[PDB]
RNA sequence: UUUAAAUCCUUUAACGAGGAUCCAUUGGAGGGCAAGUCUGGUGCCAGCAGCCGCGGUAGCUCCAAUAGCGUAUAUU
RNA sequence: AGGGAAUCAGGGUUCGAUUCCGGAGAGGGAGCCUGAGAAACGGCUACCACAUCCAAGGAAGGAGGCGCGCAAAUUA
């Protein structure tokens, strides 16, 4: 019943360009 | 050269001082500070309330309900309210809260309710926030405990302004937190200063301590569904209030105030004196919905 | 039995919600759909639609007595000045 | 919760306060006990003036015209052109627009067609000279903040034209006007339309003959416009303004009789009468003119919840009633403290008006 | 940091897609776009200039 | 010349956004569109500041408080407009870069 | 006198002289005789003015009694007060729970009214789904919590506001809806459903309130489609856009174009079929091309305002509050 | 094991890797697009720019430094 | 007149180590008591200055943190 945070919230990467 | 460097350093210090000037509308005698306690549903919200109350008053309280008003120091009073996991109630308190105590489970980590309330605070005006994390007793005083403290702190500093204090609660002695940590926590609440929020300054508002029904009892037996006249008591906050005005009660609807009248202040501040500490006379608890001593 | 004051407003509110929900599941009118042809719309429908559009070129000027009198004034002035 | 009122007197201030507060008003029994029971034409033209400068309003008029129901909408600016009725002067409508100009959604650029100068209503020369600086005291100052008179008109022909433009402001700055000061200069404006230009000069030597002993510095302007600028009826008049050290302005004005009725007024008699009327104005002098008291009181109530003080002369019956409407609409009551000024030999006693403003801002302004 | 703003915006590389001919007019041929008509338009302009 | 520069010897300056002159005019240049008008707090001077990228105008509304820094180099990068000497860095003490990337939320 | 016949009278703000002075004798002239003349930065000055007003506000009504002070300035902050409210619903008192706080927020001028509210809106970065236009959504604005139907629109450079089907994924967007009047510059928050618990983030979107008005003025793009049937070099005959010769008369001179990008002009109606017309073009068309004309059609929003009454619920079900469902749920 | 007791350091049993997604960043410079919007002309063009299109809501390339890397003012 | 002064130890140039003091005071200037050693780091009286409790009669007393969106070692 516990709502743990997702991976996106934990590391607020946001709009960062994708690199190889 | 050095005076040029000293000149440039002072100007950068002045830049931080610059802000839009505004009339200072704070009351000469401010009302009690509203302190909200929230967190995940089983984090220990109600345990912290009792420890804070026992730190200041020595009065026994059982079955805590509604806001509780106590005197904490010579020049400051506090109103203590608990916020549940309900989304509707979480929104209302963010409008009225002056101080927010956020509870975090260190072993489990962050949860959804911690982040949702922070976003609500940013929408409706950001109050002063101090994060308190519990359940630190599970770790074994090792690299794991050291890194968990640092990891949770850095993620916390992005949500709030940098330097917002994060407080640690080590463990429970006999179902209560240690006396030293609670005393240090009470010192931080005492010494804060608060910025004026735009919405709270513009509109008068009241957090009602007591509710009373004022109708003719024969009307109720006639029709139980009749509209009822109800009287409420509270501390006036924000701005001035006129005799005839429109008020909105969230969760009920809009109403117009019929009559307004002031009363002598309960849980009032002491007349000034130079005793080192406040004696048992000055420490007062006003809790009309809670039950003080034994009577509820 | 007797009905409460609040329930009466709820009864009115539920009727309004019921009608609004029907509109969502109903097909959209031809005005709201983009790219509508002649067959879909009813005959002579656009005569009352009051749509907004643009014209390619300027319309031709209309001759009236006011233009005639103004133009005669220009000729009369030049005749007096002999500005041929 | 709508207010209820009876009668056609004080009609303008009831409509002006209703649109600012947002509360509907009902007016009943307009000229019930009269041969003509209906609403007058100039009052109806005022309602049409509100309709064009507002957005979303609703107006209900009885077929008899005895009762009126007015539901206020939001204030919307832009360019508006109106034809004022010739029965009442342009200044009759301009007082209401001065109350509503700074709170518009778009800056108001309005041109008014009608009669400019009249004996009944305050002249537009007076409003430009005195009322316009008063709004600058509240911070309504701006580059386009002007009144310009394109053409003059006199009754019954009228046919005059004025243009009015005012900036928009989010909030009103508080004021503390408690020192009137001493009068430095007297400036005056003389106008003659559809008559000999000599009438204006015969005004000048009469007013100057009286006022020269009090002050060395008096200069009277003379105004003569030709052609369609003059209007459709003849007449002449004089307006006088006195300027103080503190920046306050006190004014009085008179105009000649209309052609249709009344005996012709000797220009020498008109000059002395206006000069004496200005002298009585100084005997009651305060921070604001008696005409502009009700304008000043409204703007103090609309501040950002601050204490504001103004020193004004004896209260006219118009302002006394206007203070009563403010308590009904905005629930604000002033604190009144008269000043004896017994031995200072300034003149008649003055009244100090102080109050705390209600929280009020321009809801119409668009945030971008 | 003007380029830094540009790089973040171009993180998503999905480009707008083209629409095809409606089915009930399929036998007529392909719906020509600006890229196709430009081939036919420049062809005419070259011949008329030569004549 | 210790107080020669318009910032009064400081590296940055704080101002109130008066209006967006670029958006108010309807030219879709995107070099005109990124011009805002601010009034520095320290001395009250009115200057025109630049927003780094169109779409950061959305985060700024009227009467906000911004931090303005100089525009030392790369003035020729913007297309044919003089007076490119100032740029907006922070709004409400939050970086424009942080807001655009979705890394922070502006606090009211 | 102020605070303790006349009707049907002239409305003039002029003070008539009840008793004028002679102004010929010297004694009356004497009473009027005195009335005539015989390095800090801008930030420091602005602070200096504000501090002056700060003292004046506090030190004005101190002398008067508290009962007097209530009349002049109202009930000041910090005073314990008692309020009587009438016409409270019966369900409030019967189902009262002390844990749920009760808040009384004073309303400003005109805030009781309803109107058209324009907002700047951005979908929250952590919300999984997007918000569809013309579906119910709950807003938390000011003091209130209510559910309405919004219109999402995007601004153009010329100033036109065109309707959007959905909220953009990472851009700000305008929003318009019918609801209570709220002062500008305030923040607002949107949820989809208060009742029930969701594993994911529940905050839908966040923004600020921009404008208050009574007209939405929003438009939607509408294209009428036609197909050629006879081609004469530039000039081509078009059918399928219109269906009457009266109709074509309305739209003469309008600008039309093909999918290919050739711009054209409507010239004159044709009689041989019902609704065809003659249209010239920049260059020769093909049979496969499709012509269309771009027109803008104003839209409207239903006036639906449903305030939340979570306190008017039994003690057990204060969480479960329901209203209109969205299109997907239906 | 350490130590007054405990932590830390050193030994050491058992789990712990294929997109090994157990996913390095900061700054600079380029490419790609529709029945999309605006502005100006030299018919079919150019600039600016483009998560917004008719209906529909259930992760391109190159360069420099690398757990480090820029900007602003003064300056040498 | 924070600064010194010295001292020991040393193969890859010493990011070594430590000590030694000039006095005075205990809310302010005087008087007084003990002991081998103090005109006391501690009692008392008078005067001066503070502040606390009370049934209003009387009684008992002798140092640092913030002002940089920021106060836990002011501890165990
Ligand atoms: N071990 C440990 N347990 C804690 C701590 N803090 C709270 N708890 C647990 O929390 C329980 C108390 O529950 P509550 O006082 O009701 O806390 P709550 O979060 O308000 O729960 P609700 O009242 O249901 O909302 C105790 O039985 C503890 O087991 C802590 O710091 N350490
Ligand atoms: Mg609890
Ligand atoms: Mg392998």
């Amino acid at each position: 019943a516990k709502r743990a945070i997702t991976y996106q919230i934990a590391k607020n990467r946001g709009l960062t360009p994708r690199r190889k | 050269v050095r005076m040029a460097r000293s000149f440039h350093r002072t100007q950068d210090l002045k830049t931080k001082k610059h802000h839009i000037p505004v009339v200072d509308r704070t009351p000469l005698e401010p009302p009690p500070i509203v302190v909200v306690v929230m967190g995940p549903p089983k984090v220990g919200k109600s345990t912290l309330i009792q420890c804070l109350i026992r730190n200041f008053t020595r009065q026994k309280l059982t079955e805590i309900r509604g806001p509780v008003t106590i005197v904490s120091g010579k020049k400051r009073r506090l109103t203590i309210i608990e916020c549940g996991c309900d989304i509707n109630m979480m929104i209302d308190l963010a409008k009225v809260a002056d101080l927010v105590l956020m509870l975090i489970d260190a072993s489990f980590g962050f949860e959804m309710e911690t982040f949702e309330f922070l976003n609500i605070c940013q929408v409706h005006g950001f109050p002063k926030i101090m994060g308190v994390l519990t359940h630190l007793d599970s770790f074994k005083h090792n690299k794991q405990l050291k890194k968990t403290k640092k990891r949770l702190k850095h993620r916390f500093w992005t949500e709030v302004y940098p330097g917002a204090k994060l407080f640690y609660l080590s463990g429970m002695v006999h179902g209560e937190y240690q006396n030293q940590e609670i005393h240090n926590l009470g010192r931080f609440i005492t010494v804060m200063k608060f910025r004026p929020l735009t919405w709270q300054t513009s509109h008068p508002y009241i957090l009602a301590d007591r509710m009373e029904d004022l109708t003719n009892p024969e009307d109720i037996r006639t029709n139980i569904k009749c509209d009822r006249k109800v009287s409420l008591y509270g501390y006036l906050r924000g701005a001035h209030l006129k005799n005839k005005s429109q008020i909105h009660m969230p969760g009920v609807g809009d109403f117009a105030v019929s009559d307004i009248s002031f009363l002598p202040d309960p849980c009032a501040l002491p007349e000034q004196q130079k005793k080192r500490c406040l004696n048992e006379k000055e420490k007062l608890v006003y809790a009309p919905l809670s039950g003080v001593g034994g009577v509820l | 039995e007797v009905k409460s004051s609040f329930e009466k407003r709820q009864e009115k509110m539920n009727e309004k919600i019921a009608s609004l929900e029907k509109e969502l599941l109903e097909k959209k009118p031809w005005q709201l759909q983009g790219e509508v042809t002649a067959q879909k719309r009813p005959e002579n429908s656009l005569l009352e639609e009051t749509l907004h559009f643009d014209h390619a070129v300027r319309m031709a000027p209309v001759i009236t007595e006011e233009t005639t009198l103004q133009l005669e004034d220009i000729i009369k002035q030049r005749i007096r000045d002999q500005a041929w | 919760h709508s207010l209820s009122y009876a009668g056609c007197n004080f009609l303008r201030q009831r409509l002006v306060l209703s649109t600012l507060s947002g509360r509907p008003v009902k007016i009943r029994k307009i000229r019930a006990r009269d041969d003509n029971p209906g609403l007058r034409d100039f009052e109806a033209s005022f309602i049409r003036l509100l309709d064009k400068i507002t957005n979303g309003s609703r107006i209900e008029i009885n077929q008899t015209g005895t009762t009126l129901y007015y539901q206020p909408g939001l204030l919307y600016g832009g360019s508006v052109e109106h034809d004022c009725s010739v029965l009442r002067g342009i200044g009759y409508y301009l007082e209401s627009l001065l109350c509503l100009a700074p709170f518009m959604k778009h800056p108001l650029k309005i041109v008014l067609r009608g009669v400019t100068n009249d004996q009944v209503d305050p002249s537009v020369d007076v409003l430009k000279a005195t009322a316009l600086p008063l709004l600058k005291q509240f911070g309504i100052d701006g580059e386009s903040f002007e009144l310009k008179i394109v053409r003059r008109g006199m009754p019954p022909g009228g046919g005059g034209e004025v243009v009015f433009s005012c900036p928009v402001r989010k909030v009103l700055k508080p004021i503390q006007l408690t020192d009137p000061g001493k009068i430095k200069r007297i400036r005056g404006m003389a106008y003659s339309v559809r008559v000999s230009p000599q009438m204006a000069n015969r005004i000048v030597d009469s007013a100057r003959s009286i006022l020269n002993k009090f002050i060395p510095d008096i200069y009277i302007y003379t105004d003569h416009m030709k052609g369609v600028n003059s209007g459709k009826s003849p007449g002449f008049g004089l307006s006088l303004v006195a300027e103080t050290t503190s920046g306050t302005f006190l004014s009085a004005e008179l105009a000649s009789n209309p052609q249709g009725q009344g005996a012709a007024v000797l220009p020498e008699d008109l000059g002395r009468n206006c000069a004496r009327l200005l002298l009585e104005e100084i005997y009651r002098g305060g921070c604001v003119d008696s005409t502009n008291q009700s304008l000043a009181l409204l703007l103090m109530t609309l501040g950002q919840q601050d204490v504001s003080k103004v020193l004004l002369g004896p209260l006219s019956p118009y302002t006394i009633e206007f203070l009563r409407h403010l308590k009904s609409f905005f629930q604000i009551m002033f604190k009144i403290e008269t000043k004896p000024c017994g031995e200072e030999l300034k003149g008649g006693d003055k009244v100090l008006m102080t109050c705390v403003g209600i929280g009020f801002s321009n809801l119409s302004k668009t945030l971008k | 940091m003007a380029a830094a703003f540009r790089k973040a915006a171009k993180s998503r590389q999905r480009e707008h897609r083209e629409r095809s001919q409606p089915g009930f007019r399929k036998h007529l041929g392909l719906l020509e776009k600006k890229k196709d008509y430009k081939l036919r338009a420049d062809d005419y302009r070259k011949k008329q200039e030569y004549l | 010349a210790l107080k020669a520069n318009p910032f009064g010897g400081a590296s940055h300056a704080k101002g109130i956004v008066l209006e967006k002159v670029g958006v108010e005019a309807k030219q879709p240049n995107s070099a005109i569109r990124k011009c805002v008008r601010v009034q520095l707090i320290k001395n009250g001077k009115k200057i025109t500041a630049f927003v780094p990228n169109d779409g950061c105008l959305n985060f700024i509304e009227e009467n906000d408080e911004v931090l303005v820094a100089g525009f030392g180099r790369k003035g020729h990068a913007v297309g044919d407009i003089p007076g490119v000497r100032f740029k907006v860095v922070k709004v409400a003490n939050v970086s424009l870069l942080a807001l655009y990337k979705g890394k922070k939320e502006r606090p009211r | 006198l102020i605070y303790g016949h006349k009707a049907d009278s002239l409305d003039c703000s002029r003070f008539l002289v009840e008793a004028p002075h002679d102004w010929d004798l010297e004694e009356v002239m004497n009473s009027i005789r005195d009335c005539f003349v015989t390095e800090s930065t801008y930030f420091d000055d602005l602070k200096g003015e504000m501090q002056k007003q700060a003292q004046l506000n506090r030190a004005e009504f101190e002398d008067q009694d508290d009962e007097a002070r209530v009349q002049y300035e109202g009930f000041r902050p910090g005073m314990y007060v008692r309020i009587e409210i009438e016409n409270v619903p019966c369900e409030f008192v019967q189902n009262f729970d002390p844990h749920y706080p009760i808040i009384l927020g004073g309303l400003g001028n005109s805030e009781g009214n309803v109107g058209y509210v324009q907002m700047r809106l951005k979908k929250h970065r952590w919300y999984k789904k997007i918000l569809k236009s013309r579906d119910p959504i709950i807003f938390s604005v000011g003091w209130r919590r209510f559910q309405t139907i919004p219109l999402y629109y995007i601004e153009d450079h010329n100033g036109r506001q065109r309707l959007l089907k959905y909220t953009p994924q990472h851009m700000h967007c305008g929003a318009a809806f019918w609801g209570p009047i709220t002062p500008q510059g305030t923040g607002f928050l949107a949820i989809q459903s208060v009742s029930g618990i969701m594993p994911d983030f529940r905050i839908a979107a966040t923004g600020v309130v921009l404008d208050l008005d009574k007209s939405i003025k929003i438009v939607k793009k509408l294209k009428l489609t036609g197909f050629p049937y006879k081609i004469f070099k530039n000039t081509s005959f078009i059918k399928g856009m219109f269906n009457s010769a009266l109709e074509v008369a309305k739209f003469e001179g309008a600008v039309i174009r093909t999918v290919s990008g050739i711009r054209g002009q409507i010239k004159k109606a044709l009689r041989a079929p019902e609704g065809a017309f003659r249209a010239s073009f920049e260059d020769k068309l093909l049979m496969s091309d499709i012509v269309f004309m771009r027109t803008w059609y104003p839209v409207s929003i239903p006036a639906f305002y449903n305030p939340v009454t979570s306190l008017l619920k039994p003690v057990g079900e204060k969480d479960t509050w329901s209203g209109m469902r969205t299109t997907g749920q239906l």
